[PDB]
């Protein structure tokens, strides 16, 4: 979004050094406050919206988990491989 | 540490033609042919010296090696220029 | 703050309210001369909002200049289709 | 290991001949060209390998290739040596 | 003062002497041999470079590239005779088409 | 010396043909630059494309 | 539909490829070939890219020289297509085959 740019033969930096960014945010309950500060930083650049708030037409989403037994051949190959 | 003829090649080229440049590929090719011709002349002079049983290579050895290696017209002008250079150096004493 | 910029006349179909809000926010970034990241929980109409932004650039700013969009291969044709659908005036 | 000599594509030979200015090529040329090429490479690489053995180094170098070519009576410029 | 200057030679006559001595080509080297060799090498370089530059200018280019250098060397019969066994990387080949291959009737 | 003569002649003929075609293309460029597009006609073209 | 006559594209590409300088044989297949050959000569010999590139240059030069010689030879037989006999004859007269 804000890269280093050359103007009139000179370089101008648009954004903080990656190392400084890592030092401030990446190094650290404090994680919640750091994430909140990150969100604050994004606030100019980022517009975030969620389906449930935006619309209520088709909320119906369902997730199911299926358990599968290994076939004798598959079981054998798995055991052998390990 | 190493050494190369590239500097002198650039110098002489500029003296012939200030506006023209050389890439490393061409520069290395030039260095290589200069090296090859130098080895050729030196080995010919070594042979001619050993054949006449002389231990000291000389202006004569190089003269005759250049006579042999270079084509006759190119040889004639090369020897002419070499003679001029040698005589001017000797006169510098 | 963000200004409720006029709806582009070139708009085909109905921008939903939230899509209008997103349009206005993009136009605000343009007026601020600032680049932006736009992340919607997928399936909200990012692409129609892109159309609406370009159309706002079209009506008010007259700037149909040669804009560039770089995109995965699969969605590319769908993008072409949606350009036809939402604003067929774009070459 | 499998067959690399066939791997040199027919278009490669065709374009090489194209540089040679030949109008048309009989199909049999491809096998003969491959044989000639392989023989040449065999000789050159043999010389390069023995040179590398003499150096005692495990890696062959451009210098070894230059010396191998020179021994064959072929001179290459630009790669040094 | 450098011996090159006293001779008036661009190439490093001293380095040439060093190479000839170290190069074990001969037991002894007369002081006239390095100056003669140096002058010869300088002359040859002068011609080849002149030809390369002329070729480059022909292309309307200004940096000598192996294409131009190859053209230069092969254009001169006697330089070809010297370099008849020399291959130039990226040298390419001369334009050569046989008259019998040209399209249509004469 | 003959190579230098050949290249010099080539350069001179190149220069003359160059300047002639330069005049031609400059006339074409100046005659093309005159064109301009108004918003209204741009819009109508848009409608046609619509 | 328009279609060039046999040999028109021939000459066209002759010109084109004669002009160009770029190396003609595909790099990776050549590298595989040379690696195999070296493995035949001695196992586990490492090759850096510069060495294979130089060898590929040399190979191209040798091949193109042979092609030139064979092209000159073939037309002497009044033909315009080279045949294997031209390859073996040229190679033998070169003193490579014998
Ligand atoms: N106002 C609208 N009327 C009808 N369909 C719409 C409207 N806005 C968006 N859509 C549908 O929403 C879909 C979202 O597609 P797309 O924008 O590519 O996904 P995302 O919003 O995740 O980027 C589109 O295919 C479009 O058909
Ligand atoms: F963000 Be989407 F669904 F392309
Ligand atoms: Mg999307």
């Amino acid at each position: 979004l804000m890269p280093q740019t050359v103007i009139d033969g000179k370089k101008v930096s648009g954004f903080a050094d990656l190392d400084a960014f890592q030092q401030w945010f990446g190094r650290p309950k404090e994680t919640k406050k750091t994430v909140a500060k990150l969100h604050q930083v994004l606030r100019p650049y980022l517009l975030r919206r969620l389906k449930a708030d935006v619309e209520k037409q088709m909320p119906a989403k369902y997730e199911h988990i299926v358990y599968c037994k290994l076939s004798k051949r598959q079981r054998f190959l798995y055991d052998d491989f390990m | 540490r190493k050494e190369t003829y590239s500097s002198y090649i650039y110098k002489v080229l500029k003296q012939t033609h200030p506006d023209t440049g050389i890439s490393q590929k061409s520069m290395s090719i030039l260095n290589s042919f200069v090296n090859d011709i130098f080895e050729r002349i030196a080995t010919e002079a070594s042979k001619l010296a050993a054949y006449n049983k002389k231990s000291t290579i000389s202006a004569r050895e190089i003269q005759t090696a250049v006579r042999l290696i270079l084509p006759g017209e190119l040889a004639k002008h090369a020897v002419s220029e070499g003679t001029r250079a040698v005589t001017k150096y000797s006169s510098s004493t | 703050s963000v200004v409720d910029v006029p709806v582009p006349s070139l708009l085909r179909g109905n921008l939903r309210t939230y899509q209008k809000q997103g349009l206005n926010w993009l136009a605000s970034l343009y007026n601020n001369h600032t680049n932006g990241i736009l992340a919607d929980e997928m399936g909200l109409g990012k692409t129609i909002q892109t159309i609406s932004l370009l159309a706002y650039l079209a009506c008010e700013k007259e700037n149909w200049g040669p804009h560039l969009i770089v995109v995965p291969t699969s969605v590319l044709l769908n993008w072409e289709m949606e350009f036809k659908r939402f604003a067929p005036g774009f070459k | 290991l499998r067959d690399n000599i066939q791997g040199i594509t027919k278009p490669a030979i065709r374009r090489l001949a194209r540089r040679g200015g030949v109008k048309r090529i009989s199909g049999l040329i491809y096998e003969e060209t491959r044989g000639v090429l392989k023989v040449f490479l065999e000789n050159v690489i043999r010389d390069a390998v023995t040179y590398t053995e003499h150096a005692k180094r495990k890696t062959v170098t451009a210098m070894d290739v230059v010396y191998a070519l020179k021994r064959q009576g072929r001179t290459l410029y630009g790669f040094g040596g | 003062q450098s011996r090159s200057a006293k001779a008036g030679l661009t190439f490093p006559v001293g380095r040439v002497h060093r190479l000839l001595r170290r190069g074990n080509y001969a037991q002894r080297i007369g002081s006239g041999a390095p100056v003669y060799l140096t002058a010869v090498l300088e002359y040859l370089a002068a011609e080849i470079l002149e030809l390369a530059g002329n070729a480059a200018r022909d292309n309307k280019k200004t940096r000598i590239i192996p294409r131009h250098l190859q053209l230069a060397i092969r254009n001169d019969d006697e330089l070809n005779k010297l370099l008849g066994n020399v291959t130039i990387a990226q040298g390419g080949v001369l334009p050569n088409i046989h008259q019998n291959l040209l399209p249509k009737k004469s | 010396m003959e190579n230098t003569m050949k290249v010099y002649e080539k350069l001179s003929k190149a220069e003359k043909k160059r300047k002639i075609i330069q005049e031609r293309i400059r006339k074409h460029k100046e005659q093309e630059s005159q064109h301009m597009l108004t918003q209204e006609e741009r819009l109508r073209i848009a409608k046609e494309t619509e | 539909p328009h279609r060039y006559r046999p040999g028109t594209v021939a000459l066209r590409e002759i010109r084109r490829y004669q002009k160009s300088t770029e190396l003609l044989i595909r790099k990776l297949p050549f590298q595989r070939l040379v690696r195999e050959i070296a493995q035949d000569f001695k196992t586990d010999l490492r090759f850096q890219s510069s060495a294979v590139m130089a060898l590929q240059e040399a190979s191209e030069a040798y091949l193109v020289g042979l092609f030139e010689d064979t092209n000159l030879c073939a037309i002497h037989a009044k033909r315009v297509t080279i045949m294997p006999k031209d390859i073996q004859l040229a190679r033998r007269i070169r003193g490579e085959r014998a």
